[PDB]
């Protein structure tokens, strides 16, 4: 538990039990920061009416 | 083991290399041989004869069926993603044994 | 459809203010280092399946590949590495008595 | 010659991606920060004579 | 187990008990990153005919 050491492995399958089946995906995702950290209003007049 | 991930940055032609902690190396073995066995082919990029030689890791790729340039229903697409791996960042080491 | 569906989940990199005056000031800090994240995501689901019980003779229709030859796999990837999903596919194949 | 050979072993460097726009686009992203690894191996095998 | 520390030796040695041969080697190697990290469609067509 330490900046050098991993904190999750990638387990992507799907196995079939019979009855059951069991989907497991791993996908890697990028987060920009959004709005500047504001929360702003917004409308079909912010949007340039309509 | 001793994974090192390193970070290449090249701006105005000068480049620079540094690590990159908290990257990861991926590693998973085709256990139960669903992936084309690419091994004994006589492929090069083993492990050097001379145990001071530093080698690079051969990519891996694979062929199916094919009629010309052109593949048939039953040619089959692999995506190794879609195959349980470890991760492991620097400090991190694989290992398994075989019979 | 579901009252209590998979509930959302929301994710925010902390604000980390860039270097802030060294003379008091009540107004907010709108001066921050330019950040991003990555990482991986994990979703397993289980599916509960109700197998076929039938008693009809003739084979049923089925969803298949076809065999003609092609440029690229049907549910593959491009020679420019871009996945594709050539049709939509529905789940009603398998036939039934009212 | 073996039905069940020595499996094969596959690495590879998970991808970094750059920065991303501040706003929201549906594209898979194609901008990586570029990386290599580096390490050790070692095979240990037994053989019977 | 942190990034400071070391997560294996240098074992390289071959020794001879009678009737079996324990062969271990290291190596030290380097991966690039292949295909832009990309699955790529390949055939005697895209490269250049034959």
């Amino acid at each position: 538990d330490g900046v050098g050491s991993s904190s999750g492995n990638w387990h992507c399958d799907s196995q079939w039990l019979g009855d059951r089946v069991i989907t497991t995906s791993t996908r890697t995702w990028a987060l920009p920061t959004y709005n500047n950290h504001l929360y702003k209003q917004i409308s079909n007049s912010t949007s340039g009416g309509s | 083991f001793n994974i090192q991930v390193k970070e290449v940055t090249d701006n105005n032609g000068v480049k620079t290399i540094a690590n990159n902690l908290t990257s990861t190396v991926q590693v998973f073995t085709d256990s139960d041989y669903q992936l084309p066995y690419v091994l004994g082919s006589a492929h090069e990029g083993c492990l050097p004869p001379f145990p001071a030689d530093v080698f690079m890791i051969p990519q891996y790729g694979y062929l199916t069926l094919n009629d010309g340039s052109q593949a048939v229903g039953r040619s089959s697409f692999y995506c190794l993603e879609y195959f349980p791996s470890q991760m492991l960042r620097t400090g991190n080491n694989f290992q398994f044994s075989y019979e | 459809g579901m009252k209590h569906p998979p509930p959302q989940i929301l994710i925010k990199n902390t604000p980390v203010p860039a270097d802030p005056p060294t003379a008091f000031n009540k107004d907010k800090l709108n001066s921050f280092i330019t950040q991003y994240s990555t990482g991986q995501v994990s979703v397993e689901i289980e599916w509960e399946l109700q197998k076929e019980n039938s008693k009809r003779w003739n084979p049923e229709i089925q969803y298949t590949s076809n065999y003609y030859k092609s440029n690229n796999v049907e549910f593959a990837v491009n020679t420019e590495g871009v996945y594709s999903e050539p049709r939509p596919i529905g789940t009603r194949y398998l036939t039934r008595n009212l």
